[PDB]
């Protein structure tokens, strides 16, 4: 879409920019992003995760 | 030209209130003004809040 300036801080993440500043939640959002790919093994279906936590070992 | 001042001498601790009586009202600043110093300040603090930083940060 596209985002019209001054637009009231609602929402959780609303909440949290208005708390922290946008800067700072793209920060946590980067960490999030960092423990999300490294901590889960993730797919839309089973077989997607399955493929993506493979290691003859 | 004009004079050189005499040595310094204001009262060393007046009353508080006093002080504040003509701080006050004098700090008053108009809607719009107080909007540029909110948007300003909230975009500095945002950067500040985005490095290795200080000794508060330690």
């Amino acid at each position: 879409r596209v985002i019209q300036p001054g637009e009231t801080p609602d929402g959780t993440i609303g909440r949290l920019v208005k708390r922290l500043g946008a800067p700072a939640v793209r920060t946590a959002t980067r960490q999030a992003m960092r423990l999300m790919g490294n901590h889960f093994v993730l797919g839309e279906t089973i077989e997607q995760a399955l493929e993506r936590g493979k290691p003859g070992q | 030209m004009p004079n050189i001042p005499p040595p310094f001498t204001a009262p060393y601790a007046p009353d508080d209130a006093e002080i504040a009586a003509r701080l006050l009202p004098a700090s008053h600043l108009s809607p719009p003004q107080e909007a540029r110093i909110h948007r300003t300040a909230t975009r500095l603090i945002e950067a500040i809040r985005k490095r290795l930083g200080g000794v508060e940060d330690m």
